[PDB]
């Protein structure tokens, strides 16, 4: 892996409406990210970093926080090299930005879309 | 030396 | 230096090097269960790993490595110990961020840590029969135990080392250099706390490729396994030694597990900066007593018996030094302070904590200003409580002839005895400290016996094949043993949140004093009359 850094990359950031679905995506670039939990934190306007969501290196370990448990998903593509998430059964605390985040020696974070949902 | 093990290989 | 000085500085070095594994293997153990969050089987499965690796090769790597390049193959051990050390400390450079969120009134990552621990099995394998077997093949004759000395004296570095790193890098936190430590909520005093211990498993493993650096610019000379097996076992001394210093030190590695525990049940102290400089000078005196008085083989022989019987002679005395039992209420007595009882299974309740209505399995000891312990405040009757000073007011299961003084003032915790005993506890680790000072110079006579026994073809295969019964009959089982003949007189055992095996609290002093002495009195009894039969026998030889 002749590589400078990890790029983090996110997509399938968008406006939802009342308790909908979303599908969000992570795909790594540089090092390989295979041997590394794949973390997704989410960020308010207003507050700091609340952890949601963790995968494996194989996928074999999932990690979901207390507040939102039972309704998200997570899962990795290690061929594709990009981690999904599965979002059902929304509410409208779920008003924020998403971020990817990896450990590949260092820790690097995403960029992240707006995951803004609709009151309905 | 201490301790626990021994062999006396340590302490 | 000529070189083989050179051979002596690196086997220095790499005795350093493990003695730092094995104390960071036993002092960040509750750091790797708290953060990978796995069960106590789990957790004994990964300390067992380093057992099972490295006696899985011992025997094999002791008998092939005699005729190979010895220094190579000893320099590729401490490159695979650091090797699994960088490998221990691997799982915590990619999981990401760690997440760790009474008045009594009346998760698959550890298999990489699992095969660092084989791999620093591994890495304790060449170290100890080859070069010593490097020793005894070219440096001049009877300066090998003064070697020997000088390397068990160098290795009570390392657990100084051990303890100061191991106690400063659990000072800070895990995520050192990548969080911001105002951030964080916790203290180290806190049940959720995980200290830094990969910091451990990263200094272990390159202190260890350090010491695998100079072991490759050395020379190989300065200027069947089944037939060569069974002429190791079928040779009654040889064999006849080694069940003489298993069971020597099966009593060494029953005695000092559970001093702490003995010290806190009988002196009651609660658990070294004199002792590791006494046990180092213990080693280099003997080295130097075996070097200057040009001691023969059965003169060995006889040094490490005189030394044992030495050592027994001054262990037999903690009988004579005994002090009285603890009077506690409920477990050997009754609770209203007139009664004794036959036995602690299922004591019947007394009348003054009747109406206290409080969990009797629950162990919170107290003791009012009569000298006598109770198990718990509801059980002692008090039913108001103040704060950083202790009181406990208003009890009513101390039953004197109507002093109205007398009825609280009570502190928490064990308070402790007369000063009767605390000059036999005084007693008692100076003869301690007597005991390991005769230890140590009882100390290199067991390596430096079995060079001069076996073959000088076979010596490796011999430090090997003791290595295996020393540290696996002795180091794993005989604490077992010793945990089972300790724990059968338990007196208050506790009800855990899971299931059984749960440690008790307090014991019976006179009983548990009994049986620690008395097991390990007999083992060494024994040892000695199997050196009283191989001084006979090895005279009788010779």
């Amino acid at each position: 892996g002749s590589s400078s850094q990890v790029q983090l990359v996110e997509s399938g950031g968008g406006l939802v409406q009342a308790g909908g679905s979303l599908r969000l995506s992570c795909a790594a670039s540089g090092f390989p990210v295979n041997l590394s939990y794949m973390h997704w934190y989410r960020q308010a306007p207003g507050k700091e970093r609340e952890w949601v969501a963790a995968i494996s290196s194989w996928g074999w370990h999932t990690e979901y926080a207390d507040s939102v448990k039972g309704r998200f998903t997570i899962s990795r593509d290690n061929a594709k090299n990009t981690v999904y998430l599965q979002m059902n059964s929304l509410k409208p605390e779920d008003t924020a930005v998403y971020y990817c985040h990896v450990r590949v020696g260092r820790s690097y974070f995403g960029q992240g879309t707006q995951v803004s949902v609709s009151a309905g | 030396x201490l301790l626990v093990t021994a062999g006396l290989v340590l302490a | 230096c000529n070189g083989l000085k050179m051979f002596l500085a690196a086997l220095s070095l790499s005795f350093i090097a493990k003695t730092l594994g094995a104390i960071i293997m036993k002092s960040s153990i509750i750091h790797i269960e708290r953060r990978f969050e796995i069960s106590s089987s789990l957790v004994g499965f990964i300390d067992g790993s380093f057992e099972i690796g490295n006696l899985l090769v011992i025997v094999f790597v002791s008998y092939f490595g005699s005729k190979l390049h010895r220094p190579k193959l000893i320099g590729i051990g401490c490159f695979i110990m650091g090797i699994g050390g960088v490998l221990t400390a691997l799982p915590h450079f990619f999981m990401g961020y760690y997440r760790y969120s009474t008045l009594s009134t009346c998760s698959y990552m550890w298999i990489y840590v699992f095969m660092g621990n084989m791999l620093r099995g591994i890495g304790e394998t060449p170290i100890v029969p080859l070069g010593l077997s490097y020793i005894d093949d070219f440096a001049k004759e009877g300066h090998s135990s003064l070697y020997l000395g000088i390397l068990n004296a160098i290795a009570m570095i390392g657990p100084i080392i051990g303890f100061t790193l191991g106690s400063l890098f659990s000072k800070m936190y895990v995520d050192i250099g990548y969080v911001d430590l105002s951030t964080i909520r916790i203290t180290p005093t806190d049940s959720r706390w995980v200290g830094a211990w990969w910091l451990n498993f990263l200094v272990s493993g390159l202190f260890s490729i350090i010491s695998s650096i100079p072991f490759f610019f050395l020379p190989q000379t300065p200027n069947g396994f089944f037939q060569s097996f069974k002429s190791i076992l079928t040779n009654p001394l040889y064999v006849m030694f080694v069940l003489l210093t298993l069971l020597q030190v099966s009593s060494y590695i029953g005695a000092f597990t559970y001093v702490f525990k003995y010290v806190e049940q009988q002196y009651g102290q609660p658990s070294g900066v004199i002792t590791i400089p006494i046990f180092a000078s213990g080693m280099f005196l003997g080295g130097y007593i075996i070097k200057k008085f040009k001691l023969n083989t059965v003169g060995i022989a006889k040094f490490s018996c005189f030394t044992a019987v030495m050592s027994l002679s001054f262990y037999l005395l903690y009988f004579f030094i005994l002090c009285e039992n603890k009077s506690v209420a409920g477990l050997t007595m009754t609770y209203d302070g007139n009664n004794p009882v036959t036995s602690h299974r299922d004591v019947p309740l007394s009348y003054c904590n009747s109406d206290c209505n409080c969990d009797e399995s629950q162990w919170e000891p107290v003791c009012g200003n009569n000298g006598i312990t109770y198990i718990s405040p509801c059980l002692a009757g008090c039913k108001s409580s103040s704060k950083k000073p202790i009181v406990f007011y208003n009890c009513s299961c101390l039953e004197v002839t109507g002093l109205q003084n007398r009825n609280y003032s009570a502190h928490l915790g064990e308070c402790p005895r007369d000063d009767a005993c605390t000059r036999k506890f005084y007693f008692f680790v100076a003869i301690q400290v007597l005991n390991l000072f005769f230890s140590a110079l009882g100390g290199t006579s067991h390596v430096m016996l079995i060079v001069k026994i076996v073959q000088p073809e076979l010596k490796s295969l011999a430090l090997g094949f003791h290595s295996m019964v020393i540290r696996a009959l002795g180091g794993i089982l005989a604490p077992i043993y010793f945990g089972a003949l300790i724990d059968t007189t338990c007196i208050k055992w506790s009800t855990n949140n899971c299931g059984t095996r749960g440690s008790c609290r307090t014991y019976n002093s006179t009983s548990f004093s009994r049986v620690y002495l008395g097991l390990s009195s007999m083992l060494r009894v024994s040892s000695l009359v199997l050196y009283i039969i191989l001084i006979y026998a090895m005279k009788k030889k010779y």
